[PDB]
Formats: structure tokens, C-alpha cells, sequence
């Protein structure tokens, strides 16, 4: 294989193939962020759908 | 034994503070009394009660050896009983003094 | 509109920087 | 808190405490039992 | 005393004035008991500065004074009748000394010794933060009482504008 | 009772191979300041002038880069119009807003008695407080107990669940060598930045002359 | 340093901060010479606030200078200067003039009693000097700061 | 302090009866007097063209201060107390005059050579100061004693 100046520079960035955290790792944190993202996506959908009417925001064309 | 130690100390302190209460009720006229307890602001009571509690719990200004004469073991025993007698009398004077204020 | 946000300065310096880095990394190692 | 926003929050809470948590608890119970 | 509870990551053992190098165990046990109780009161003080802005108690604290006319902050000290304040100190002082209606085993849980101890450092850290917050609350409130609009912020709880 | 027992249980386990075996760790950038693009860029061969003369130049680059980073941020803040509230000199009726944000404008308008206090603080820091220890690393002039952000090898960071990760010196964006390199490179860039802002101001009156 | 002079019953080796902890014997003697000298001037400052009221000294008038902290403006600064070094003649070198030579009496059982009483009177005067300086300096910039007379005692 | 122009210069018999243990005290007295005089020479020249921008006391700006001995009475006495005591902290304690950077490691041969003209530069500075405040005292009282009426003759 060819060794280049940029390839030697970027070499440590592609040197950790197959490295994993043992067991379940941070899957519990990931599930919380996924659940919060799901609730957040439902909120902005229902705001656009006008199923959630907020205090003084109106889903309509605005000026300036 | 342990319980009686706290009962002896509490009965002693109740008699002692009643002794200052009656004389502290005489000097002001010769706002006064329990009706005056509301006129003076509670910020003053916050400073006064905690200053009282400092010598009550730690002994800030109330553990000096100048007020602790050696005397004699037999001399101490006679006035030890006299502390309770003047203690119980000064207590009973306080309730009647509190009773004198208009109340059912 | 020309002269706003530095004029042609940042695109010229930016393109010259990219060209210089490519030429610097173009040579073989050792 | 507008009534629609309160209704949404109640819906999320109700979904978690009537659907998600009971089904998960039932699954845990029948998986540890069997 | 570098190997006791309260050593935490940003500072480690914090003793710049050296108030624990030449002290004994009984002084440190009193110091930690003072720190824990100062923190617990300061934690409730921060809560007690915010809750009356939202909810008051229905009823009258005194036959003359109702619960809503009392201003929030240090002005509530003088507005509350004085004899009412004296009995409040002795109630919470009975719990302070003896533990009357403040010593149930419902509170104290059966935690892991490492988990319970970690929660103890969490208890100290929240209390240490609340003491610093209590100074800012008292400084802003008392100076505003002396001179309205001294600092520019004309609200009791400056950092929570949604209350107002 | 030592309050650090929960740290070991919250510590994340060591990373392994996907198959299950232990991971095999498996270059020329060893010194701080030696970075991928140029490597060791020493045209004048100062490293060949002696170890004492090279140790002088490392502390000299670190110090020059540290003042230049602060100098660049100072001009970018004041030339943008950001000012402290109040007065700089109540005796001279010198509000903060009155002083120009430009380098030459702020250098002249700030009183010399005020400038002396800045210089004396640097003199006090340079001569007594923040003195370089020959045993210590170059640029490590803050003593112990002066509350400085340190990143030792294996220091703890915390995740969302409360788990604890130890950060080695070679970690990206969080290791000591990354932050040491980023201090040197931002110092090098601000060193050219502050002298460029000086000469652009000397020629046009604008420190960031094309911008604005 | 608990076995030294000044350790008296009301508190007893006060030292809350711990400034006397882990210092050599030379620094403690340095602190003691500082504590003594601070008390000595403080003992002379309080009476130095009272005696110009009744007694006045005979190119500035020695009877128009006010006794407060306004005194330092009335006397010329050059006039103040050779006085400061005159105190320094008896401070560093110790050539007295004021006490000529002076041979102090040394009674064995009275030495430690009188030395302690020198510190404790000086310690009180140091606290008292703060009150005297607070009332005087605050009333110059604002006459009527809850009090008008310079000395609170009313025999003047 | 013996220089090639003269010898062991002592005309009034101040080095025979006086012992050699306290003799070091006269050396520091000589060195500090010359050091004070050395800053007084340039402290008399500099305030002609340059002055500090602000005020020294409330109502006392730096600009309207005479450079001469009248500057002593111009600055109030309490302002002089803070200056004198801060100087004395350096004079006695060595608060701001003990830094190791001001103690350069010089080899012996140039080391005592560097002390020789240090006191000698201060030596002429005493007499140069002694003329400087003489002309300043002889003109502040009455104006026009000498033909010249400038603080600095150059
Ligand atoms: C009054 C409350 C109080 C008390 C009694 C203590 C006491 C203690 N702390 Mg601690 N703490 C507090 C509040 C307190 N703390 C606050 C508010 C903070 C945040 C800054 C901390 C942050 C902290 C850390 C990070 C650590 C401690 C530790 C300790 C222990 C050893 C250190 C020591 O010698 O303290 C003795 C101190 C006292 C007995 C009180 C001194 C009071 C000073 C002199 C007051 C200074 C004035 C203050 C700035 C307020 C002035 C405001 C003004 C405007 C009126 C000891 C149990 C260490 C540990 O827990 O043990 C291993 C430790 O690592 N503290
Ligand atoms: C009768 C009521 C009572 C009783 C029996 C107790 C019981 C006890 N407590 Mg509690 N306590 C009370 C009232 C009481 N407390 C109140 C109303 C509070 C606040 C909600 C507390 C909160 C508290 C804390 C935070 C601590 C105690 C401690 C103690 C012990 C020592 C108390 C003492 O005498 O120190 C006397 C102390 C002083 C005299 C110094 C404090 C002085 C303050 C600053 C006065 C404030 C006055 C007021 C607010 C005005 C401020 C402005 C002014 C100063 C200018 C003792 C076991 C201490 C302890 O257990 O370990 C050391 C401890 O640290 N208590
Ligand atoms: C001002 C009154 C006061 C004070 C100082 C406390 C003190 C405390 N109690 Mg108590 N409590 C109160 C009112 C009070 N409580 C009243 C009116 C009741 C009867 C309804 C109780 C019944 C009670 C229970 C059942 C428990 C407390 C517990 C607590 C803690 C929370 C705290 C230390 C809890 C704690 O966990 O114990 C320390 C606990 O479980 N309290
Ligand atoms: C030493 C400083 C430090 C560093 C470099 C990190 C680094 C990280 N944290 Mg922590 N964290 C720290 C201290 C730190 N943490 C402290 C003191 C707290 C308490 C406020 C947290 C609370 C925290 C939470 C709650 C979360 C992180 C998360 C993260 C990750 C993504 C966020 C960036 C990243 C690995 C996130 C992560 O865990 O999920 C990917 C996340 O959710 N951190
Ligand atoms: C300049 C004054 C001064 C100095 C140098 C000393 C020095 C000494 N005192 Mg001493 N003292 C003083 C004034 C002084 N004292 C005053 C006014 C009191 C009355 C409160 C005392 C009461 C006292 C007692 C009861 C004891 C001592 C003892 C000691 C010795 C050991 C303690 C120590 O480390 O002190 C170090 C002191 C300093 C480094 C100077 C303190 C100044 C601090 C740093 C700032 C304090 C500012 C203060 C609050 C004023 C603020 C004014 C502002 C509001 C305007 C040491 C020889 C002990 C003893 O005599 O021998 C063992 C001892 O038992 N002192
Ligand atoms: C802390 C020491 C101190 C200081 C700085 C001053 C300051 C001053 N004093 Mg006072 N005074 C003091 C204590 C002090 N006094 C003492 C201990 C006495 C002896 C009882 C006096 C007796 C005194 C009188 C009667 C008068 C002054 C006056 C003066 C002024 C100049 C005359 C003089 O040389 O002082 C003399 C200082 C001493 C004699 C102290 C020597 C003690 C030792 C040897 C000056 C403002 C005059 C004044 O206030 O305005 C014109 C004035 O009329 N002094
Ligand atoms: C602040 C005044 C002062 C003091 C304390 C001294 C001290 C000293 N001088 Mg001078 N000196 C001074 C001013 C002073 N000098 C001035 C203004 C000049 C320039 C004319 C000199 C020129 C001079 C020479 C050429 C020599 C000394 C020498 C000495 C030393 C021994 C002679 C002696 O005891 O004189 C005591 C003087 C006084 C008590 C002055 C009273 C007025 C002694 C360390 C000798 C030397 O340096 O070391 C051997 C020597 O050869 N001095
Ligand atoms: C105005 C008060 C004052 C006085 C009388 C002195 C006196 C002195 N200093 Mg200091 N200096 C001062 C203020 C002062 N310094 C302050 C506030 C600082 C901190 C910025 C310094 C920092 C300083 C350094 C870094 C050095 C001196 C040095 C000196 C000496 C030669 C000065 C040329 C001289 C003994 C030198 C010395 O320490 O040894 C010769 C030297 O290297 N001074
Ligand atoms: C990276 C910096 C890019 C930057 O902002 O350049 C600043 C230049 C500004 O570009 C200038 O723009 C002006 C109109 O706004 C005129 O067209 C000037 O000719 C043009 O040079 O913007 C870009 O190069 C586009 C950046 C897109 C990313
Ligand atoms: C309150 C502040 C203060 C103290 C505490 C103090 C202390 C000492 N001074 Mg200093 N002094 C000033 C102020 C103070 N001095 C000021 C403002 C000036 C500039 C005008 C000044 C100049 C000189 C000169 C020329 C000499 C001198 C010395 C000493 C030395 C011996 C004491 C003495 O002899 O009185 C002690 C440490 C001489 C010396 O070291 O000789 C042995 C010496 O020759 N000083």
C-alpha cells in the first residue's frame, strides 16, 4: 500500500477498527436521548398540526 | 439514670430563668410585659434568642470560673437544695404573673 | 455589494491556502 | 400552560404509565417466571 | 482530614485558610454537622424564596394578618407578628435538639454503603451551593428593601422571570 | 471515610475487541508544538543551539503566544464596541465608553497611571508569583492551589447516566496533549494575528481592515 | 505557642485563623514585637485624642489645629516629616531622648504580670483606636453621623 | 571603596576609633544614601517634561505641582505617610526589593568591580543632589539669589 503525507497524518483516525465498549455500554443513555427526541418530534409536529396551541405563537405567515 | 439527668437539668433551668423573669418584670416600670413582646421587631428577637442560645448550648459568656467559687462540699450541699426551693417558688410566681394578664 | 465581508480578500486567501496545503502535502514521504 | 399543551403532557404521562410501564413489567415478570 | 466526606473533583480538599489542620476530631464532627445543617436550611431557604411567589397558604397566619398581605423576602420578618415568630423558632428547635416529629425511620433508607455515601456527598454539594445562593438572595432582597431599585433588578427572584 | 468509592463502580470498563479479546493498541509528533502538517518545522535549527537554548525558546513561544491570544481577544472585543460598565477613571472623568476600541486609540486614552498598574501586575506575576520552575514543564507557571484547570492523564469526565470515563493524554479534544497543542497553535496564529492587526491599523485605522 | 504571655482565661490562645501555627520562633518574636508596639501607640493614641482638648502647645499656630483627623492637613507635610523620622530615631536605633536612658524595674513575680497587663491594656486600646478613628474620619466628610462631639465622654 | 584617584580618604579620623563590626553599618548607610541621591537626580530632571496624568490628592492635580522642594508641602501629609511607609516596607522588610531576578549571577572579578562604581556613582550623586536642593532652597525663599533661575542647568 502507498504511504502519503496526508495518509500518515490521518492514520490514527482510522486505527481503531473493531474497538468496542464491552457489554451494553452507553445504550441506556442513548435510549433516553432517543425517547426525548421522539417526544420533541411529536411536539413540533403537533404545533405545526395545530394540535398543540401555545400561548402566543400562531402557525400562520408572519411579517418581518 | 440517663433520663433523670435531663429532668434534673431542665427543672433547674426552668427555675433559673424564672428568677430573672420576675426581677426583669420589676425594673422596667420601677412598652412593658407580654403585650410589649410584639412591639419590638422580631429581627431583634432573632439576634437576642440566638445570643441567648449561644450561652445556653455552648457557654459563650456563661462558663467563666469567676462565677464558680470552690466553697466547701458540705457548704455546697445546703445551697444545692436551696436552688430548687427558690427555683420552684420563682417558677410559680411567673405563671400567676402570666395569669394576671386578661385571659379566660 | 462588492467589498462586503472583506471583499475578494477571504476567497483569495482561502483559495491560496488550500492550494498551498495541497502542494505541501503532494510530495512523497521519506 | 394552555389546555392543549396540558392535554399533550397528560397524554404522554398516560402513555408511559398505562401502556409502556405495565407491558414492560408484565414482560419482565413472565420472562423471569418462565 | 483530606480523606473524609466532601472531597470532590473541581477543588479536591478545600482548606485555603487552614481551619482544619490543627483541629481535633470533635471539632471536625461539629464542623461537618454545622455544614450539613447550614446546607439543609439554605436548601430550604432557596425553595422558601420561590414558592410563595407561586402559591400562598389559604387562611390567616394571625387573627389580624392574612397570608397574602405579607411581602416575600426579608420584609416578611417585620410583617409577621413577633410573638408568632418566637413560637416558630421553638418548634423547629425542638426538632433541632430532640427530634420530635423529625426522626422517623420512613426517611432513612437501606442503601448500598457506596450509594448512600455518594448521596451524602451529593447532599453536601447541594447544600454548599445553596449557601452561596442564599447569600445572593439575601443581598439582593435586603438591599432592595433599603433602597428600591438599588441594583436595577426590581424583582425578588431575578433569575426566574417566568414567575412574574 | 474517603468519599471517592463510587468513582470506581461508575467507571466504564476498558474497551475491548468486538470478538471478545483484549484490544491491541498498535508517531513522529512527540513534542508539544510538533503537529501533522509541518512536523518539526525548525528552519533556523534552534534545537541544535543547545538544550538550554532550546528550553528558552519553548517557554518564549508559550509566553509570546499567551499574551498574543489575550491581545487579539482584547482588540476584537473593544473594537466591536463591548465595554465594561462605569468609569475607568473617575478622577479624569474617563468612562469606559469614551475610550476608543482601536489599539492605538485605547493605548493612548488609557492613563499612564492605569497602564502602570497593568505592567506592575505582570511584573508581580513574572518575578514572584507565576515563576517558571526549571523542574516543571515549560509554561507551567501557575503554582499548586491557585485553582487552575488541569487535565492530568486519566482525569475523570462524566456521562449522562453518571458513568465515569478516564481521559488519557492522547484523547482527541480532551487529552492534555491536544489542549497543549491547541494552546501553542492558537498562540502561534494569534501571534501573527496581533501584529497583523497592528500594521493594518497603522495603515488604515482598522485593525481588521477588510472586515467592517 | 500556648506557653507564652497573653494566654488569658476569657478565651485562652485565641488564634482562630491559625497565623501562629507552624511559624518559627523568630516570626513569633516578630509578631510579639509588632503586637506590643501596635498596642503602645494605640495606648498613646487614645490619650492623645483627649489631652489636646484641655492643653494646647504654645510657622503655624499650635492652638488652631483641630484634634481630629483634620490635623494632618493643617500641619505642613514637611513639618510632619522630621517628626516621623524622630519617632524612627527611637524605633530602629533605640536612642531614646524621650525616656533618656531608662532603667526598668524587674520584680520576678511582677514581671510576667505587668508584661501581660501591658499587652491586654494595649489590646483594648487597639480595639478602642478603631472606634475613635471611625467616628472622627466619618464625621469629617459627613458632619452629623449619629453624633457630633469628637469624644463621647462628656467631661469636655 | 578605595579608588585610584585618592587613597584611604578619611580626613576627620572616622575610621580609627570606630570598630570594624559596626563599620558595615556605615557602608549600608553610605550605599543607601547614594542610592537615594541617584534616584533624586533623575527624579529632579524627569518631572520637567513629563508629569503623571491624574491627581495625587482630591483637588491636587499632578500638573500644578512645583518640581522643587515646594512639592513636599503641596502634597498633603497623609499622602506622604502612605508613600513613606510603603518605602519603609521595602527599606526594612524588603517587600518589593527582594526578587532574585535583580541579583544577577556575576563571576567574582566583575562582581566587586560592579560594587566599586555603584557607590562611586552614588558618591557624586550625593554632592550633585546637595547642590540641587541648595539652589532649590536658595530660590524658594527669595527669588533671584543667583543669576540663573532654573531648577536644571541643562
Ligand atoms: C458555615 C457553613 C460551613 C461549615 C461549618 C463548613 C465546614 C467544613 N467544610 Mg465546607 N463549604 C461551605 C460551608 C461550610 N463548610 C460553603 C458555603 C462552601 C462553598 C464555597 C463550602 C465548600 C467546601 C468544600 C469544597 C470542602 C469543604 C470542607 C469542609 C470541612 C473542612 C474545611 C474546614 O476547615 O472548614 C471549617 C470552616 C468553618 C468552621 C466555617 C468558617 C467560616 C468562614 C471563616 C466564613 C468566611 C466568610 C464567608 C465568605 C461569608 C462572608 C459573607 C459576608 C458578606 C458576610 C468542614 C467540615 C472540605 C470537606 O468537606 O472535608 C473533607 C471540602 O473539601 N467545604
Ligand atoms: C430554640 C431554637 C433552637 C434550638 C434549641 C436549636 C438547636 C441547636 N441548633 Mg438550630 N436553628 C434554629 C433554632 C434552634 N436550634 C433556627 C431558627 C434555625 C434556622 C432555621 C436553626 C438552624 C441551625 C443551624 C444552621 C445550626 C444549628 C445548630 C444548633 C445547635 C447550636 C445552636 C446555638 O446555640 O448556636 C448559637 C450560634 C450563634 C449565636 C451564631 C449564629 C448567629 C446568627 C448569624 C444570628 C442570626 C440573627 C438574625 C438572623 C439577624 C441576622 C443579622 C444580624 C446578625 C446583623 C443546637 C443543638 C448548629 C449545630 O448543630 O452545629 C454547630 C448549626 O450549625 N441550628
Ligand atoms: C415545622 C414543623 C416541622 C419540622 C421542623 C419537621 C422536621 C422534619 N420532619 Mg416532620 N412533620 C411535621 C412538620 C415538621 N417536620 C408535621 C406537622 C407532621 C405531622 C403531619 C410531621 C410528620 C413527619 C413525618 C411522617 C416525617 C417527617 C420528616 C421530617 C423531615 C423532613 C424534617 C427533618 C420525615 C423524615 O424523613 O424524617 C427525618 C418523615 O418521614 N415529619
Ligand atoms: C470534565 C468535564 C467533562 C467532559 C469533557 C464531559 C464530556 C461529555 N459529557 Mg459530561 N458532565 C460533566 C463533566 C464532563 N463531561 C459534569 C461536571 C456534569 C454535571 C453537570 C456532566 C453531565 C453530563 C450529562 C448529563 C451528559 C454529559 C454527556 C457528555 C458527552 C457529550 C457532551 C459533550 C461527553 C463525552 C452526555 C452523555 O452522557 O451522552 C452522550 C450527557 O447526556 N455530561
Ligand atoms: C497588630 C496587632 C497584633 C499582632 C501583630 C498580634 C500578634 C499576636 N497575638 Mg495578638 N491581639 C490584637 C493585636 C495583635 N496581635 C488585638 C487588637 C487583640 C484583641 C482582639 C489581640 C488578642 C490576642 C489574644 C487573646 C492572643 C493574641 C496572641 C498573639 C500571638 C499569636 C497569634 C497570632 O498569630 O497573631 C497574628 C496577628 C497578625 C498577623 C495581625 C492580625 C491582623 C489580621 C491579619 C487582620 C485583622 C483585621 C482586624 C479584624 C481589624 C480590621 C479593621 C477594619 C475593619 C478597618 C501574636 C504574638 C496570643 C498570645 O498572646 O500569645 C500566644 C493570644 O492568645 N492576640
Ligand atoms: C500616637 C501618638 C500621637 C500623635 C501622632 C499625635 C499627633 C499630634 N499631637 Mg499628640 N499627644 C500624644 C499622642 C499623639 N499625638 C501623647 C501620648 C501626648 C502626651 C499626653 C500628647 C500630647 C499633645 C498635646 C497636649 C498636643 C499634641 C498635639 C499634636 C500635634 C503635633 C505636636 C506633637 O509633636 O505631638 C506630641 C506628641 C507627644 C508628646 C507624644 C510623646 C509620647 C512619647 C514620648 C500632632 C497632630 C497638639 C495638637 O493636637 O494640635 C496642635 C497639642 O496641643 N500632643
Ligand atoms: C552618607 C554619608 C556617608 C557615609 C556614612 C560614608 C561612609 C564611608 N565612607 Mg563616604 N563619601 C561620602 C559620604 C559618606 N560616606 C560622600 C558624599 C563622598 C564624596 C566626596 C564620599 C567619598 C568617600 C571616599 C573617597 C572614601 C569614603 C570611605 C568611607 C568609609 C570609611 C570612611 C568613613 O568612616 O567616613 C565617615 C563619614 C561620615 C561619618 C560623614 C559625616 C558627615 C565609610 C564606609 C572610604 C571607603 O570607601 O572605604 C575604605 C574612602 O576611601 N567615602
Ligand atoms: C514604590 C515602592 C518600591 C520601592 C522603594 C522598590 C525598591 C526596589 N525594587 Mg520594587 N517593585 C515595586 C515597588 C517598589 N520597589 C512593586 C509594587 C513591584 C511589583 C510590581 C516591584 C517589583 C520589583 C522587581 C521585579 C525588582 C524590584 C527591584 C527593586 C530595587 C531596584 C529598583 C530599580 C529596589 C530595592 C529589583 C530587586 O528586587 O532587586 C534588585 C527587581 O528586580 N522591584
Ligand atoms: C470561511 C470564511 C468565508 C467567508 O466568510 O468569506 C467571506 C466571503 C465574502 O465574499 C464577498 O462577498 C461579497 C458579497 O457579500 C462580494 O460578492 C465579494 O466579491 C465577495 O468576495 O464569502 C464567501 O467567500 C462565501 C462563504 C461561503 C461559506
Ligand atoms: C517609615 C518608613 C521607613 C522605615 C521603617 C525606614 C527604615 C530604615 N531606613 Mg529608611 N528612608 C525612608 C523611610 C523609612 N526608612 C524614606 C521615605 C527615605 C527616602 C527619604 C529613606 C531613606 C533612607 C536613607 C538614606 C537611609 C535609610 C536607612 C534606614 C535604616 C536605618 C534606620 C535609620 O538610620 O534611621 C532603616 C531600616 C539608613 C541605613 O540603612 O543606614 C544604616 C540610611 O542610610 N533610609
Amino acid at each position: 500500500a502507498l504511504r502519503t503525507r496526508l495518509g500518515e497524518i490521518l492514520r490514527p483516525l482510522n486505527a481503531e477498527y473493531g474497538k468496542v465498549a464491552p457489554g451494553w455500554g452507553t445504550t441506556s443513555v442513548m435510549g433516553v436521548f432517543m425517547a426525548l427526541f421522539l417526544v420533541f418530534l411529536v411536539i413540533i409536529l403537533q404545533i405545526y398540526n395545530s394540535s398543540i396551541i401555545l400561548e402566543n405563537v400562531d402557525v400562520d405567515w408572519v411579517t418581518v | 439514670e440517663e433520663t433523670f439527668a435531663q429532668y434534673r437539668t431542665a427543672e433547674l433551668k426552668h427555675g433559673r430563668v424564672a428568677q430573672l423573669c420576675v426581677i426583669g418584670y420589676i425594673v422596667p416600670e420601677i412598652p412593658n410585659g407580654v403585650a410589649a413582646i410584639n412591639a419590638i421587631p422580631a429581627l431583634g428577637w432573632f439576634q437576642m434568642v440566638f445570643l441567648i442560645g449561644a450561652v445556653d448550648y455552648w457557654g459563650f459568656l456563661g462558663d467563666f470560673e469567676a462565677g464558680k467559687p470552690d466553697l466547701a462540699p458540705e457548704e455546697l450541699e445546703k445551697r444545692k437544695l436551696q436552688e430548687l426551693q427558690h427555683g420552684r417558688l420563682a417558677m410559680l410566681a411567673v405563671l400567676e404573673l402570666l395569669r394576671h394578664d386578661s385571659q379566660n | 455589494n462588492a467589498g462586503d465581508f472583506g471583499g475578494y480578500t477571504i476567497p483569495i486567501i482561502g483559495l491560496g491556502l488550500i492550494g498551498a496545503t495541497i502542494a505541501l502535502l503532494a510530495g512523497p514521504v521519506d | 400552560m394552555t389546555p392543549s399543551l396540558s392535554a399533550f403532557l397528560s397524554s404522554v404521562i398516560l402513555a408511559v404509565v398505562i401502556i409502556v410501564i405495565p407491558i414492560g413489567a408484565a414482560l419482565v415478570f413472565v420472562s423471569t417466571s418462565d | 482530614y483530606e480523606n473524609e466526606l466532601g472531597v470532590i473533583e473541581p477543588t479536591g480538599f478545600f482548606d485555603p485558610l487552614g481551619l482544619s489542620a490543627n483541629i481535633d476530631e470533635e471539632t471536625f464532627a461539629q464542623y461537618r454537622t454545622a455544614e450539613l445543617k447550614h446546607g439543609r436550611v439554605a436548601q430550604l431557604c432557596v425553595i422558601g424564596y420561590v414558592v410563595p411567589e407561586i402559591y400562598r397558604f389559604p387562611g390567616e397566619i394571625a387573627p389580624g394578618v392574612a397570608f397574602a398581605d405579607i411581602p416575600n423576602g426579608v420584609a416578611a420578618i417585620n410583617a409577621i407578628p413577633s410573638l408568632g415568630w418566637l413560637q416558630m423558632i421553638f418548634f423547629i428547635g425542638a426538632v433541632d435538639y430532640w427530634g420530635v416529629l423529625g426522626d422517623f425511620d420512613i426517611g432513612k433508607p437501606k442503601l448500598d454503603p457506596d450509594e448512600l455515601e455518594k448521596r451524602q456527598v451529593q447532599e453536601l454539594q447541594h447544600g454548599r451551593l445553596a449557601m452561596i445562593a442564599t447569600l445572593e438572595l439575601l443581598r439582593h432582597d435586603s438591599q432592595n428593601l433599603v433602597t428600591p431599585g438599588f441594583d436595577g433588578l426590581d424583582t425578588l427572584i431575578t433569575g426566574l422571570p417566568f414567575l412574574y | 471515610a474517603k468519599g471517592r468509592g463510587w468513582l470506581q463502580k461508575a467507571r466504564i470498563a476498558d474497551e475491548i475487541d468486538v470478538t471478545g479479546s483484549q484490544y491491541v493498541n498498535v508517531p513522529q509528533y512527540d513534542e508539544i508544538g510538533v503537529l501533522p502538517p509541518l512536523g518539526r518545522w525548525d528552519p533556523l535549527n534552534i534545537k541544535g543551539q543547545g538544550e538550554a537554548r532550546y528550553r528558552r525558546f519553548v517557554e518564549m513561544e508559550i509566553k509570546h503566544g499567551r499574551m498574543a491570544m489575550a491581545a487579539v481577544l482584547g482588540v476584537l472585543t473593544t473594537y466591536s464596541g463591548i465595554r465594561f460598565p462605569g468609569y475607568l477613571s473617575k478622577t479624569l472623568d474617563l468612562k469606559f465608553e469614551d475610550v476608543p476600541g482601536t489599539m492605538i486609540g485605547s493605548w493612548a486614552t488609557v492613563p499612564v497611571t492605569g497602564w502602570i498598574q497593568i505592567v506592575l501586575f505582570v511584573v508581580l506575576l513574572e518575578a514572584s508569583w507565576w515563576k517558571q520552575d526549571p523542574a516543571k514543564a515549560p509554561g507551567d507557571v501557575v503554582p499548586e492551589g491557585v485553582w487552575w484547570a488541569r487535565y492530568p492523564d486519566g482525569y475523570s469526565i462524566f456521562l449522562g447516566d453518571g458513568s465515569v470515563k478516564t481521559v488519557a493524554e492522547d484523547e482527541l479534544f480532551l487529552g492534555k496533549t491536544w489542549k497543549l497543542n491547541a494552546e501553542r497553535n492558537n498562540g502561534r496564529a494569534a501571534m501573527m494575528g496581533i501584529t497583523g492587526m497592528y500594521v493594518h491599523e497603522l495603515l488604515t485605522g482598522n485593525p481588521v481592515y477588510p472586515l467592517g
